[PDB]
């Protein structure tokens, strides 16, 4: 059938990552203090 | 008498009372268990925790259930 005859040549068809900042949540920076010397201050006045 | 009264009722000692103490940068501090009933935050409010620590979010025998008009999730003992 020379009626559905196709012809085909070349042509030109042409057409991740991960991040969330938030703002703060620092804990307890700085951990260490006593209330003796300066109690034994304030008792021995 | 009303000094060592005040003294006694927050149980003061040589330390200080057995609740809390003020960190001098304001951080409030506590030093024991706490039951803080309804919590309102209000402004700039995001509870957190403290670092290289995780949360631990637990109900004692009791479900867990983050609600926001109809959506619910509820986490159970067994569901
Ligand atoms: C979670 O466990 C509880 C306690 O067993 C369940 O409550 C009852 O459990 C018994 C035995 O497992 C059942 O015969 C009853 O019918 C349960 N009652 C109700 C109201 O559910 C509960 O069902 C369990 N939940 C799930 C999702 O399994
Ligand atoms: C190609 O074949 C189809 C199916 O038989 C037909 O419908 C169509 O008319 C044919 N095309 C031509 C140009 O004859």
């Amino acid at each position: 059938d020379w009626c559905n005859v196709s012809l085909v040549d070349t042509s030109v068809p042409e057409p991740g990552i991960l991040e969330h900042d938030p703002f703060f949540c620092p804990p307890t920076e700085a951990t260490a203090r006593d209330f003796l010397a300066d109690a034994l201050v304030t008792l021995l006045v | 008498i009303i000094t060592l009264v005040i003294w006694a009722v927050i149980r003061i000692g040589p330390n200080g009372c057995d609740s809390m103490e003020f960190h001098e940068s304001g951080l409030l501090r506590f030093k024991q268990v706490s039951d803080m009933g309804v919590i309102h935050p209000l402004y700039k409010s995001t509870v957190g925790g403290r670092r290289n620590e995780n949360l631990v979010i637990t109900g004692n025998n009791q479900p867990i259930v983050f609600q926001q008009g109809t959506t619910k999730l509820s986490v159970e003992k067994n569901k």
